[PDB]
């Protein structure tokens, strides 16, 4: 379709942009084939799990002379997805303590919104960010966080185990939530979760509802190769995750499977 | 024995405090030495319960016994003394089970006595035995705590939150010496029933000026998050690396590990035994069961517990901690791992 500029304004995630593009292209049965055509085309530009998750969600929602109901439902769903982040932040900002130390891996709008909502409540805390060697997004996150009057500190990607004892909790964003409960995030997430599990450190995850992908990876190789491409993503088991803060509420790693089953995706 | 024991603890003696063993004995004790008689009476009544205090009292009583020991004719003393000291140890054990410190001390004394030749005079032998006991005490008890006090001083930092348990003559000394050197920290004293001996350490710390806290062991999981170190004292270090200490030590170390807190242990080299143990069931000590009775509210619930033939009262004293929960051990030789006890025994 048109160029990747519906994301001209940066804030907005890639999955929301893909959903908007799909909804607008719907206003142009046999829809199914055309739409699958469209999702697939869309995916060439972005090898990301969130885009595919949103596409599959929209395809399931589509399940053709009665197009009024579909357009109305799509508009309502888009509004809900837009309000996703405020709800996630308002519900997760309560699990942060005054004077506690937080550890983040890479840049994410959700964790940034959570931190800003927590500091807006007259809370003081220190945050440790990993440099994200693949692409220097940790430095960007630290720069965007230093402006919020937070004592941020940047640590090397290899030094995630050296500062694990100082951290009190671990919070990171997930690009895609697998059925069992695991998450598909940056390459430097599984090792951090493993190091945190060995020290009884809570491992929290924040993610929206349009990232629930219906996959079941058994190991680091069962994940689709198109999403990894020096890989750019890894899988984390649910046994290393404490809770999940989504727009639907605070749930356990064993609750996303219930949602996917109720959805019959 | 007094009362009904537990099915799993039926191979250990359960004595009582009211039942004294001096009833069926002559007021001037003929078969037993008066010094050892009063020592056993004190052990049974609980007048001396410290690990090192018990050994010191035993050695002083043995010195007193040797001072007034006459070797019969027709035999040497190097063997007569060893043959005579055995019934005294048996009577002491009957009064209260002996500890690893007392065992090692009596072993060393028997070895020293056997090292005495019949070529020497009686007075010289007695004087040499007394001097040997004195210098052994000074080395393994007095001088064995000054090196541990300056070794643990390095691991203590300003702002630390050290957590101790029970009563130990070495932990209190370490803390009181580290506080006077310049360190500024605060201690958390954990105690358990029914002995409640941690109040001794609490008072000894309050009199020294160290900020201290007090709480029962069930709440150890609530205060450990703020704790930085756990300094514990034990009674014996087994040959398999394990540690034998008060009953409320293994679970404390477990919770500390669960909260990711480094656990330490301080023991003297003379407490390094040679045996091994895997749990607190094969060799333990059951004290008087009536100690669990408590005046809670308006009346006691275990006032006539013996009327219920099915009810048992367990009063374990010692416990065994696995080497998987101990990080460092402090001795006069230096800081050694938990799995280096046999090396020191060598």
């Amino acid at each position: 379709y048109f160029k990747s500029q519906m994301k001209e304004d940066p804030d907005m995630a890639s999955a929301v942009a893909a959903i908007r593009t799909l909804l607008e292209f719907l206003k142009r049965q046999g829809l199914r084939a055309n739409l699958t055509s469209a999702i697939e085309t869309l995916c060439g530009v972005d090898s990301s799990v969130a885009v595919s998750s949103g596409g599959e969600l929209f395809l399931r929602f589509i399940s053709s002379k009665c197009k009024k109901i579909m357009i109305e439902r799509g508009e309502l769903f888009l509004r809900r997805i837009s309000l996703s982040r405020n709800k996630i932040a308002d519900l997760c900002h309560t699990f942060i303590k005054d004077g506690a130390t937080i550890l983040t891996h890479a840049y994410s709008r959700v964790v940034l919104r959570v931190l800003e909502a927590a500091v807006a409540a007259k809370k003081r805390f220190s945050v440790y960010v990993t440099e994200s060697q693949p692409d220097l997004s940790g430095k960007k996150m630290a720069k965007a966080l230093c402006h919020l009057n937070v004592p941020v500190t940047v640590v090397l990607d290899a030094a995630v185990g050296y500062i694990m004892e100082k951290a009190d909790l671990v919070i990171v964003g997930a690009e895609g939530v697998v059925e069992n409960g695991g998450i598909i995030n940056k390459i430097g997430t599984n090792q951090m979760a493993v190091c945190a599990k060995a020290q009884n450190k809570p491992f929290y995850v924040v993610a929206e509802s349009f990232k629930f992908v219906r996959l079941f990876p058994l190991n680091q190789q069962d994940v689709p190769d198109k999403f990894k491409y020096h890989p750019w993503v890894d899988y984390t088991a649910p046994s290393l995750i404490t809770l999940l803060f989504t727009d639907l509420g605070v749930l356990t790693p064993s609750a996303v499977s219930d949602e996917l089953i109720k959805l019959y995706l | 024995d007094y009362g009904s024991k537990v099915s799993l603890f039926s191979h250990l003696p359960q004595y009582s405090r009211q039942n004294s063993l001096t009833q069926f004995m002559s007021i001037p004790s003929s078969v037993i030495h008066p010094a050892m008689v009063r020592l056993g009476l004190q052990y049974s009544q609980g007048l001396v319960s410290g690990s090192n205090a018990r050994c010191i009292a035993l050695l002083r009583a043995l010195q007193q016994v040797i001072q007034d020991y006459t070797t019969p004719p027709n035999e040497e003393l190097s063997r007569d003394l060893v043959n005579k000291l055995k019934p005294y140890m048996s009577f002491l054990t009957q009064c209260r089970p002996l500890s690893a410190s007392m065992h090692n001390a009596i072993k060393f004394l028997n070895k020293e006595i056997t090292s005495v030749g019949s070529s020497k005079r009686e007075e010289e032998a007695k004087s040499e035995l007394r001097a040997a006991i004195d210098r052994y005490v000074q080395e393994k008890i007095v001088l064995a705590a000054q090196a541990i006090s300056r070794f643990a001083y390095q691991k203590i930092s300003n702002g630390d939150v050290i957590l101790v348990y029970g009563c130990s003559s070495l932990v209190s000394r370490i803390l009181q010496e580290a506080w006077t050197e310049g360190r500024r920290f605060r201690v958390v004293v954990v105690d358990s029933r029914p002995w409640l001996e941690g109040r001794h350490t609490l008072r000894s710390l309050v009199h020294a000026g160290v900020p201290a806290s007090y709480l029962l062991i069930p709440a150890a999981s609530y205060v450990l998050p703020e704790v930085s170190k756990v300094l514990l004292g034990a009674h014996a270090l087994l040959a398999n690396g394990s540690v034998m200490s008060r009953v409320g030590t293994a679970q404390l170390a477990l919770v500390a590990r669960a909260h990711n807190v480094p656990v330490l242990v301080c023991c003297e080299t003379y407490k390094f035994c040679e045996r091994v143990q895997t749990d607190a069931f094969v060799s333990n000590e059951l004290d008087d069961p009536d100690d669990l009775q408590c005046k809670r509210g308006e009346h006691v619930a275990l006032a006539n517990w013996q009327n219920h033939a099915s009810l048992r009262l367990l009063n374990l004293v010692y416990d065994v901690t696995p080497p998987e929960l101990v990080d460092l051990v402090i001795t006069e030789l230096g800081m050694i791992p938990c799995s280096s006890v046999p090396v020191v025994l060598r």
